[PDB]
C-alpha cells in the first residue's frame, strides 16, 4: 500500500528515524534493516538493544510516544531501507511495520544526457509505436518529461522508469516510453522529448521527424 | 544455526489457490512462533499471520483473514501458508520469521527466510519481444552515443538482458519493468559508447526470459 | 468485575515469577485464563456507552484473543513440562497489560 520515505545523507551523517506510536511506546518495539533483493536483518530488539554483529553507530531509544534509530556516522554500506516495528496496542494486530525508510547517497547536482529512439521497423509491423527517451546519469532523482508529438503537448500515454542509484557514481537514470498505435504514429511527424531537471538552467528537447 | 528455506511460490491466477512452505532447519519449529510477512513490489513489510505450532494460536492481519491458513507439519518441520481467494494485491515477496524465543515476538523477529515471490495475475507466460533502439545518426561528432533495447509484451517478470555476452557493462542501464496495463512487463536498456565505435565495434544485446524459456540476442545499429 | 480479574492476573503473575515447584506455575495459569476470558465479555468504563458492535467494543475482545493466546502458550509450555519456559513466556504479558492501561486508562 505504501511507499518507502526518502531521505538524503552523505558518509559521516549522523541520521535520526523517528517512529510514532498512538501511545507511551514501551520496549517492545525493534528496528530492521534492508537492501534490495534481500531480507530484512534486525537491527535493533527491545527498543535499545543492539543485535548480534551490528555496529555500535546504530542505537536505538525510546521517548515518550515516540522512539527512534540513530546512525551516529552513515557509512557507505548502511545506505539501506529502515524498518520499524510497532508496539502492539490492544486490539490491533499481533505485529505491525512502520511505513519504511531509505537511505540514499547525497552526491552534487548532475544535469542528465537526454536521447530520443523512434521506433523500429520491427515493431511498427506489429501495429504499435514506442517512442522511447533516455534521461541518463543524473542527480537529483526529480526530473520531469515532456512528451510532445508535433507540439501537441501529452499525457496519459507514457510510463516511466528509474534506475536505482549507480553504484559508481550515485547519479539516477530515467526511461520514458510514449506508446502510440502505429496508425496514430503516421499521422504525425515531429516527435519530442523536453526533459527539466534542477541541472538544466533550461529545458533540454530532443527529437526527430518521421521518415 | 537458524535458518529458513521458502518455496511455493510463482504464477497463479485471481482466484487461485497456492501454499508456501517455509522449511526450517536448526531447532525444532514445535516450539516456536512462525510468522509470515509480505511485501509488494517497491512497498513496505506487511505482517500476515503467525503460529505457535505447540500451542496452536494462530493469527492473522485483516487483510488476509478468512482466505488464509497458517500451519506447520512438525514431522516435517516446516510451517506453510496456504492462500485462497488470491487477489492481484496479493502480489508480493512473501517472507517467513521468527523470534528469539516463542514468546518474543513483540521484540522482533530475528531469523527471516530468503522469500519466494508470488504473482497473481490471470496472463499466461510468454516471451518478450525485443526491439532495437539505434544510435542517432546525429549524435556528438566525437563524443557520447547511446543505443539499447526495448524487452517489451512478457510475463512474468524477470527478464535478464546483457551486452556483448558479458563483454560489454560500463555505461549499461537496465531498467526496471512496468507493468502496462495489457497485464505484461515492458522494460528498456541502454548502453553509452564512444561515438566513434558506431561504424566499427558490434553491439548486441542478449534478452533471456528464463520462465518462457524464450532467449532472443537482437544486434543494434544506426 | 473487570477489576477483579485483573487483580487475578496480576497476583498470579506474581505467584509465577515467585514459584517453587511446577504445580504452582501451572495452577496460577490455569486461574489467568479463565480470569482474562472473564474479562473479554466485560465492557470498561471507557466504553461505557458503545454498542456491542462497534469497533472499540471490537478492539476490546480482540487485545483478550491475544491475553488468552499468550496464557495458553505458557500453560501448554508448563503442561508439557518446559517449566521454565513457561514461567519466561508469562513475563510476556506484562507487555500485554502494559498496552490494556495505557489504552483503557
Amino acid at each position: 500500500t505504501q511507499s518507502p520515505s526518502s531521505l538524503s545523507a552523505s558518509v559521516g551523517d549522523r541520521v535520526t528515524i523517528t517512529c510514532r506510536a498512538s501511545q507511551s511506546v514501551s520496549s517492545a518495539v525493534a528496528w530492521y534493516q534492508q537492501k534490495p533483493g534481500k531480507a530484512p536483518k534486525l537491527l535493533i530488539y527491545s527498543a535499545s538493544s543492539l543485535y548480534s554483529g551490528v555496529p555500535s553507530r546504530f542505537s536505538g531509544s525510546r521517548s515518550g510516544t515516540d522512539f527512534t534509530l540513530t546512525i551516529s556516522s552513515l557509512q557507505p554500506e548502511d545506505f539501506a531501507t529502515y524498518y520499524c516495528q510497532q508496539p502492539w496496542s490492544w486490539g490491533s494486530a499481533l505485529i505491525t511495520f512502520g511505513q519504511g525508510t531509505k537511505v540514499e547517497i547525497k552526491r552534487t547536482v548532475a544535469a542528465p544526457s537526454v536521447f530520443i529512439f523512434p521506433p523500429s521497423d520491427s515493431q511498427l509491423k506489429s501495429g504499435t509505436a514506442s517512442v522511447v527517451c533516455l534521461l541518463n546519469n543524473f542527480y537529483p532523482r526529480e526530473a520531469k518529461v515532456q512528451w510532445k508529438v508535433d507540439n501537441a503537448l501529452q499525457s496519459g500515454n507514457s510510463q516511466e522508469s528509474v534506475t536505482e542509484q549507480d553504484s559508481k557514481d550515485s547519479t539516477y537514470s530515467l526511461s520514458s516510453t510514449l506508446t502510440l498505435s502505429k496508425a496514430d504514429y503516421e499521422k504525425h511527424k515531429v516527435y519530442a522529448c523536453e526533459v527539466t531537471h534542477q541541472g538544466l538552467s533550461s529545458p533540454v528537447t530532443k527529437s526527430f521527424n518521421r521518415g | 544455526e537458524v535458518q529458513l528455506v521458502e518455496s511455493g511460490g510463482g504464477l497463479v491466477q485471481p482466484g487461485g489457490s497456492l501454499r508456501l512452505s517455509c522449511a526450517a532447519s536448526g531447532f525444532n519449529i514445535y516450539y516456536s512462533s512462525m510468522h509470515w510477512v509480505r511485501q509488494a513490489p517497491g512497498k513496505g513489510l506487511e505482517w500476515v499471520a503467525s503460529i505457535s505450532p505447540y500451542s496452536g494460536s494462530t493469527y492473522y492481519a485483516d487483510s488476509v483473514k478468512g482466505r488464509f491458513t497458517i500451519s506447520a507439519d512438525t514431522s516435517k518441520n516446516t510451517a506453510y501458508l496456504q492462500m485462497n481467494s488470491l487477489r492481484a494485491e496479493d502480489t508480493a515477496v512473501y517472507y517467513c520469521a521468527r523470534p528469539w524465543y516463542p514468546w518474543s515476538y513483540w521484540s522482533g523477529l530475528d531469523y527471516w527466510g530468503q522469500g519466494t515471490l508470488v504473482t497473481v495475475s490471470s496472463a499466461s507466460t510468454k516471451g518478450p519481444s525485443v526491439f532495437p533502439l539505434a544510435p542517432s545518426s546525429k549524435s556528438t561528432s566525437g563524443g557520447t552515443a547511446a543505443l539499447g533495447c526495448l524487452v517489451k509484451d512478457y510475463f512474468p517478470e524477470p527478464v535478464t538482458v546483457s551486452w556483448n555476452s558479458g563483454a560489454l557493462t560500463s555505461g549499461v542501464h537496465t531498467f526496471p519493468a512496468v507493468l502496462q496495463s495489457s497485464g505484461l512487463y515492458s522494460l528498456s536498456s541502454v548502453v553509452t559508447v564512444p561515438s566513434s565505435s558506431l561504424g566499427t565495434q558490434t553491439y548486441i544485446c542478449n534478452v533471456n526470459h528464463k520462465p518462457s524459456n524464450t532467449k532472443v540476442d537482437k544486434k543494434v545499429e544506426p | 468485575d473487570l477489576e477483579d480479574n485483573w487483580e487475578t492476573l496480576n497476583d498470579n503473575l506474581k505467584v509465577i515469577e515467585k514459584a517453587d515447584n511446577a504445580a504452582q506455575v501451572k495452577d496460577a495459569l490455569t486461574k489467568m485464563r479463565a480470569a482474562a476470558l472473564d474479562a473479554q465479555k466485560a465492557t470498561p468504563p471507557k466504553l461505557e456507552d458503545k454498542s456491542p458492535d462497534s469497533p472499540e467494543m471490537k478492539d476490546f475482545r480482540h487485545g483478550f484473543d491475544i491475553l488468552v493466546g499468550q496464557i495458553d502458550d505458557a500453560l501448554k509450555l508448563a503442561n508439557e513440562g518446559k517449566v521454565k519456559e513457561a514461567q519466561a513466556a508469562a513475563e510476556q504479558l506484562k507487555t500485554t497489560r502494559n498496552a490494556y492501561i495505557q489504552k483503557y486508562l
